[PDB]
């Protein structure tokens, strides 16, 4: 069986392979007229390139402020990753944390921070233990924390993390924030996605569920540098967006006898909505408590 | 000594001639008309005498038009006896090719002999600080003299010629970065080149005048970079309208 | 305006010098510059070195394949008699082999306690691309080299310096040619250490293998001197003791660096490549 | 007078080879004979030196000095001039490489003093020079750390020879 | 400088003189004038001295370019690549004969301040002095007032 | 790279809640130290000659007259003790001095206007910050 | 040394200061919104607040009419105080005015401020708004509140 | 008292280029959510405040055409109406100021 340090080597090659195939499918140069519909600079048009230009590139034309504060793009009423190539001409709008109703942005940020935790979970434990990622529960943001279900080896059936172990998870999360890695989104056919995660049993089941929902049966793929995972919905562009990051506690889901599923919870806040030390300690306590999706 | 105090650039606002004379009256600046026998001499005409529209799909009433051109040939042969129509289309290729090779080496001293004064700015103005690499790979279809017409003190004759040949174009910006085109792959071109010659002038010659752009032409190659077309820059008081 | 011409002329000369410094011109081959005669510059090359070269052979030692191929390209463009010029490939192979077999003999008889791997690394340094090109740019070999590109590449220049040795070998023979390798290539390792030309790794693991060949007990490392252990600037002297007999002792900032230098000191003594060793004899052979 | 700064936007570099890296675009622009002091203007050009085009415009937009409103006008027209004439794709992908002030041709008037004395005052003028470069602002150099101080000190202790001997 | 100029250490070109001596002067380029009082001393050096000087130095290529000039110069090129340009303007033959010979004797290295009048790559033969050179060793390598076997 | 304060991003509904929340915590933190003799106090030694005890940190209210039984008038100063607690203790050895130091604070202040390093010292001490 | 001094030193003296503040207050009652230096408005804002208190006392009180007659140079504005302004703030006991800082003016780069009477008929100023309750941080606090309230009820 | 000696450019650069002399970067700048222009966190938007003053001035010019002279202020409240609006239920017995313009979107009718 493939080793853990060489299992990611092929997942990147398969990911890059498919990332380069889509680019070749596009003609040498094809233009798309993207119209801006917002309170600011209304009527501006971006004559961009098909399958290459992203919403971020459209903001670079306007100003650096749009780039720094535009967390997510709204394309034809549908949210759009800021680093996702544009396939056709369409209206575009930019979303920020500070809006009248930034519901979609909050969901994206909450999903990204969970995916970030999955990356540090695959490196903390030794190479002798089999850490198998399951999924990222789509819990609301008012719940007080984001979670990511995980399974551990039979040896670690009763081992419970301590305060010092929970702190090391964060130092790996902030170390991931210091690299300033961009979230890369790739929409692939379900059949192609199964090949990448053919080794992990849990991921295959999750992919099958997504294929049934969409008639096209395409699955979105996101990767942070080398780490690759399957997630639902758009994500934020970069890791540097999150200023405060901490994993609060770990809860064991029931029933434990048939299988053990641990729930790594956490909470975070971006740079745009930085909180105070005193208020940040209040949010952590709520996060330590176990949360259950509706 | 050696002292001259200069002020900053003024940048006159009104460009039109009317506004200048409309503003010179408000300022009391009276400019009496000129008086001189010498006038300028133009070697080329400003525009075409009879607009040509190529037939769609080229990429009684029809027969008469071909005869009108034949009549104009006579005029061109009254000032030049040794002139044939079965050689000019072969001669135009030499001018066309030789006029586009002067853009690579910036040979403007010889480019005036090939093109007119009306055409020379259009070609050189945009590429003043740019590098061009144009070549003639092959010729697809022979050229044909589609239309010949003359003017009604001087007399000029225009000879429209149709060209269908492959070309290679790569335009590089001031810094050497690729700006437009591909130097490896040629492409088909269908452009009608117009020539002019001042018959009256004993030292005249046939030179490129302009390029006919048909309304039914395919779109040109797209550029490499992206563009942003801003909208109205409204004032605070004024509101935006759909 | 002041009248005169001498000061204005002298001021124009300083302006040119200033312009050259601000905008230095690209280097060009010496043959292109004025005052050059290839036949006269190549005869002095031999007389300068006090050798009875053969002109016919020496002229082909500077001709390179790259120059011949390009020389033909120039004629084809102009449509221009065939060239019978030969390259220096054959001459280079003779000189390179003779040099490797002559340098080896010189070193194999001077240091008979050095292994073949060390004697090979030395010959690969004296005949290296760095050393041979330094001797060539100071013997007027790059000025006569007939190459396609200037400055002459190191490999092309290295291949041309050994062809000159092949021409001297045919002309004056091995005995007279071995003196040219001793006076120009053996003199490139005078003020240099053994492990500065023969770079190795893990010297302590190599000393244990040389002492097994001589049936000697494994060495023991011990501290002979020490100062400033707790400080940022310490000094340690580690000594290798075989059967309680000091064979080597080396300094270092740490105990591991000092233990590594001690092994290097022992190897130099085992092979006889110490600094105290007597100098190479350049006196005329009797 | 010298006007070399305007001639630097006319140099044409040779086409780059396929393997060479993308060359950043350089845009030179200036304004001459500004009724302002070069010493007072130097403090404004030193402020935006190294900043991005969009950050410099924000600092100059809330400054109370008169030179701020003048520089901001020169930056706005160099920004447009870059994308329109120098083939710059993104107008926000620019940073201030060079920004300094120069002395201009100044006038001389008389200032009257007491007891029939007089002084000579000069109506001062200045120039403003700016150079824009395509790309992001180069990251600031981190302050020297203790490891570099110690690494440098030990290197000096290792480079010392025995002087005035063999 | 001394402080206003650069410096170098005493050195040679390719360890010259160690195995054999090789003359570093490689080329001499004279520029005399057929007419001109400045070049009178240079013309007489070309009639009787230059030919006998080349016989002694066969490794030096000498070029005599007779052209119109007001200041005659001799350019010396050396193996190491250095180029020294000198003027023989209004100099007698005896002054030019000692000058050319000076150029042949030199190496080409920059004529600047030399720090030491000596150079050796192997300065020591018994061991470079260090603090522990003349210090005795103590039993068990103990330090001042160090309790052993505590 | 822009600084922030405790109520820059809060809405109209959370500002009153946060204020009351942290206010009630201070009450509970201060009302949890009123029993020091039951919460594992340190040994209580008697007074010996040459002993020096702690002092206080009071707040100057104002001034008031005062008459004695002889009729003479004296002016006095009113010093109010409010929220005075012992913060930490350093032994003679670790003090680098003849005596041993005892730290005392007074006048509870806001947590939103103090340094992070100072807030964490009080967090483990179970007290609000001192002015 | 200025410990406790609450009033500023403007104009040419104590009397001129009152005359400057009176000309700003008079224009504030006529137009209900003015722009002036920040210091001169912050010093006049107190008088604009206490002027409404005299208008609530009624036009029959001689003392209140002697204040308006002095503080209102234009005498057509005195009925507006007693018949328009004071009735407007009848329910309110304070906070009749709002003062906001605006970009410094160009001539002298002086610190400026705009002051108006609440409830006027003029286009609303672009008042600063607090971050929405639907933001990430406020939703994390709204959830915390519910639990603390839910636990208390338990 | 006059200078005893001339101060050098080296001495003067250290005084002129001292960090205290230099301009300090401002970090209180942000974008207006309405127009997108820049503003300070404690200062009103120059752009949005300007469009209020243009309209407010037009309303004050209409008020003058009704008063028709000085010292002619009313003893009642005032209301602004635009093309396509009529007196409201609460806007009874007031001084309506007719404006030949569409009501600004930001101007909310109260
Ligand atoms: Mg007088
Ligand atoms: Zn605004």
């Amino acid at each position: 069986q493939l080793s853990p340090t060489e299992l990611t080597e092929m997942r990147n090659d398969l990911f890059n392979k498919e990332k380069a195939r889509q680019l070749s499918l596009t003609p040498r140069t094809e233009k798309i007229e993207v119209k801006h519909v917002g309170k600011t600079d209304p009527g501006t048009v971006f004559v961009m390139n098909k399958n290459i230009s992203t919403p971020y590139s459209c903001a670079m034309h306007l100003s650096e402020w749009y780039c720094r504060k535009s967390i997510l793009a709204l394309v034809d009423g549908q949210p759009w990753d800021m680093y996702k190539p544009l396939t056709k001409s369409c209206e575009i709008k930019f979303l920020t944390f500070k809006d009248c109703d930034p519901g979609e942005v909050n969901k994206a940020y909450w999903r990204s921070c969970a995916m970030m935790m999955g990356c540090v979970i695959e490196r903390a434990f030794k190479d002798e233990y089999m850490v198998n990622l399951v999924r990222a529960p789509e819990v609301p943001v008012i719940s007080g924390a984001f979670c990511y279900d995980v399974v551990l080896d039979s040896k670690l059936d009763e081992w419970m993390p301590t305060k010092e172990n929970l702190r090391s998870f964060t130092k790996d999360a902030h170390a991931l924030i210091y690299k300033d890695l961009p979230f890369e989104t790739l929409e692939v056919e379900a059949k192609v996605a199964l090949e990448i995660f053919q080794h992990s049993k849990y991921k295959v089941d999750f992919i099958e569920e997504k294929a049934s929902q969409n008639p096209e049966r395409i699955v979105k793929l996101h990767r942070i540098g080398d780490f690759i995972d399957v997630s639902e919905g758009p994500l934020i562009p970069r890791t540097s967006i999150c200023f405060q990051y901490e994993v609060s506690a770990v809860h064991n889901l029931q029933p434990t006898q048939p299988s053990l599923i641990r729930r790594f919870q956490g909470v975070s806040l971006p740079v745009h909505l930085r909180a105070h030390f005193t208020i940040w300690d209040k949010l952590l306590e709520r996060s330590r408590k176990m949360v259950t999706e509706d | 000594t050696k002292k001259r105090f200069t002020p900053p650039i003024y940048q006159p606002k009104f460009k039109t001639e009317k506004e200048f004379m409309q503003h010179a009256r408000k300022a009391g600046l009276v400019i009496p008309p000129e008086k001189s026998d010498r006038s300028i001499h133009l070697a080329c005409t400003a525009g075409i005498f009879d607009a040509y529209v190529p037939p769609e799909g080229d990429a009684t009433e029809r027969m008469k038009k071909t005869m009108a051109s034949q009549v104009s040939i006579r005029r061109i042969k009254d000032y030049d006896a040794n002139f044939k129509i079965k050689d000019f289309p072969e001669k135009a290729k030499d001018i066309f090719i030789e006029a586009h090779l002067c853009l690579n080496n910036s040979d403007h001293d010889r480019l005036h002999t090939l093109v007119t004064e009306h055409c020379f700015p259009d070609m050189t103005w945009d590429i003043k600080y740019k590098t061009v690499r144009w070549s003639f790979v092959e010729s697809l279809e022979p050229s044909h003299v589609v239309q010949v017409r003359c003017s009604s003190g001087n007399v000029y004759g225009q000879i429209t010629v149709r060209m269908h040949t492959r070309q290679t174009l790569a335009i590089y910006d001031r810094f050497g970065r690729l700006m437009y085109g591909q130097e490896d792959v040629p492409k088909d071109v269908l452009e009608y080149v117009v020539f002019e010659k001042q018959l009256t002038n004993p030292y005249g010659s046939w030179r490129m005048h302009t390029k006919i752009v048909p309304p039914w032409a395919p779109p040109k190659q797209p550029i490499l970079k992206t563009v942003m077309i801003p909208g109205p820059q409204l004032k605070p008081e004024e509101e935006y309208e759909e | 305006v002041k009248k005169g011409f001498r000061a204005a002329f002298r001021f124009q000369k300083e302006l040119e010098r200033q312009r050259l410094l601000r905008c230095p011109p690209p280097p060009v081959r010496r043959s292109e510059k004025p005052n050059w005669d290839y036949h006269a510059e190549i005869q002095a090359f031999g007389h300068r070195l006090q050798e009875n070269f053969s002109l016919d052979l020496l002229k082909t030692a500077f001709v390179n394949s790259c120059y011949i191929k390009s020389e033909e390209a120039k004629r084809q463009q102009l449509g221009i008699v065939l060239l019978n010029l030969k390259s220096n490939q054959e001459l280079s192979e003779q000189g390179t082999s003779f040099s490797q077999t002559c340098l080896t003999q010189f070193l194999e008889d001077e240091y008979p306690d050095m292994p073949t791997e060390g004697i090979k690394n030395l010959v690969d340094f004296l005949t290296g691309e760095e050393v041979v090109c330094h001797v060539a740019r100071n013997l007027a070999v790059e000025q006569l080299t007939l190459s396609e590109e200037f400055p002459v590449p190191p490999a092309v220049l290295q291949q041309t310096f050994f062809a000159v040795i092949g021409a001297l070998l045919q002309s004056s023979g091995p005995e007279r040619t071995a003196l040219f390798i001793r006076d120009f290539l053996i003199t490139q390792m005078t003020g240099k250490e053994l492990f500065e030309m023969w770079k190795i790794i893990n010297p302590m693991g190599l000393l244990v293998e040389e002492l097994k060949k001589r049936n000697v007990s494994a060495p023991e490392s011990r501290l002979t001197r020490q100062s400033g252990g707790t400080t940022a600037l310490p000094l340690y002297f580690v000594g290798l003791y075989c059967d309680k007999k000091l064979i080597a002792e080396g300094p270092g900032e740490t105990v591991l660096v000092a233990e590594e230098e001690a092994a290097r000191v022992a190897l130099r003594k085992l092979y006889g490549f110490t600094e105290n060793r007597r100098p190479w004899n350049y006196s005329k052979p009797k | 007078i010298s006007r070399k700064w305007e001639k630097k936007n006319k140099i044409v570099y040779p086409p780059q080879l396929p393997g060479e890296p993308r060359r950043p675009a350089e845009i030179y622009h200036c304004r001459r004979q500004i009724k302002y002091s070069k010493d007072k203007m130097w403090y404004l050009a030193k402020l935006i030196r190294g900043m991005s085009i969009d950050q410099a415009l924000a600092q100059l937009e809330f400054n109370d000095k008169k030179g701020a409103k003048i520089i901001k006008e020169v930056l706005l027209e160099a920004q447009d001039m870059a994308v329109r004439d120098h083939n710059v794709e993104f107008r926000s992908n620019l940073y201030i490489a060079e920004s300094t002030s120069g002395r201009g041709q100044c006038l001389k008037r008389i200032r009257y003093h007491g007891r029939g004395r007089f002084g000579i005052m000069e109506k001062v003028y200045c120039h403003y020079f700016v150079k824009l470069v395509e790309g992001p602002p180069p990251p600031p150099e981190p302050p020297k750390t203790a490891v570099a101080h110690a690494k440098e000190y030990i290197q000096q202790l290792r480079s010392r020879t025995i002087v005035h001997t063999l | 400088t001394a402080r206003g100029t650069p410096s170098r250490f005493l050195a040679s070109v390719l360890h010259n003189g160690l195995g054999r001596y090789v003359q570093q002067l490689q080329r001499l380029s004279f520029s005399v004038s057929r007419d001109g009082a400045s070049s009178r001393g240079a013309r007489e050096f070309v009639e009787r001295e230059v030919i006998d000087f080349a016989r002694r130095n066969p490794g030096v290529v000498i070029y005599v370019n007779s052209r119109p000039c007001c200041v005659p110069r001799v350019v010396a090129e050396y193996l190491n690549g250095a180029v020294r340009e000198e003027s023989i303007h209004c100099k007698s033959v005896e002054e030019i004969s000692t000058l050319v010979q000076k150029l042949a004797d030199q190496s080409g290295l920059d004529v600047i301040r030399i720090r030491k009048p000596f150079h050796t790559d192997n300065p020591s033969i018994q061991g470079q002095w260090h603090p522990f050179t003349n210090k005795p060793t103590t039993f068990r390598g103990l330090r001042p007032r160090e309790v052993q076997d505590p | 790279k822009s600084g922030t304060w405790w109520d820059e991003h809060l809405s109209e509904e959370n500002v009153p809640f946060i204020k009351q929340l942290v206010s009630d915590e201070d009450k509970a933190q201060l009302a949890s130290k009123l029993c020091p003799l039951k919460d594992e106090p340190w040994p209580i030694h008697p007074w010996e000659p040459g002993s020096f005890r702690v002092g206080l940190i009071a707040l100057k209210l104002g001034m008031m007259p005062l008459w004695t039984k002889d009729g003479q008038k004296h002016v006095v100063t009113l010093l109010q003790v409010q929220d005075c607690h012992v913060l930490k203790y350093t032994s003679k050895e670790n003090c680098n001095g003849k005596m041993a130091t005892l730290s005392v604070g007074g006048k509870t202040v806001s947590r939103f206007r103090k340094a992070t390093s100072i807030l964490e010292f009080y967090r483990e001490l179970g007290l609000p910050p001192k002015q | 040394i200025s410990h406790g001094r609450v009033f500023r030193r403007m104009g040419l003296g104590p009397e001129s200061r009152i005359h400057l503040l009176r000309n700003l207050l008079t224009g504030l009652v006529r137009h209900e919104r003015i722009e002036a230096p920040w210091a001169r408005v912050d010093e006049m804002r107190g008088y604009a607040e206490k002027l409404i208190d005299y208008g609530k006392l009624g036009d029959t009180n001689e003392r209140a009419m002697r204040m308006a007659d002095f503080w209102l140079t234009e005498k057509d504005l005195i009925p507006k105080l007693f018949q328009v302004l004071a009735p407007r703030y009848k329910d309110q006991t304070g906070g009749y005015t709002r003062m906001l800082q605006i970009p410094n003016r160009s001539l002298d780069r002086a610190k400026m401020a705009v002051i108006e009477y609440k409830g006027n008929c003029l286009p609303p100023l672009p008042l600063p708004r607090r971050d929405s309750h639907l933001t990430l941080l406020n939703q994390l606090l709204q959830g915390l509140r519910q639990d603390l309230r839910q636990s208390q009820e338990a | 008292a006059a200078p005893k000696n001339r101060r050098t450019i080296e001495v003067n650069r250290c005084r002129r280029r001292n960090p205290q002399k230099l301009i300090k970067v401002k970090n209180n700048i942000d974008v207006c959510p309405e127009c997108g222009h820049l503003k300070q966190k404690h200062v009103l938007c120059a752009y949005c405040y300007e469009k209020v003053c243009k309209e407010t001035a037009e309303i004050r010019r209409q008020i003058g055409k009704q008063e028709g002279g000085p010292f002619k202020a009313p003893t009642i409240e005032t209301v602004v109406l635009y093309t396509g609006e009529t007196p409201s239920e609460q806007d009874q017995g007031k001084r309506i100021i007719e404006r030949d313009r569409k009501r600004p979107s930001w101007f909310t009718q109260n």
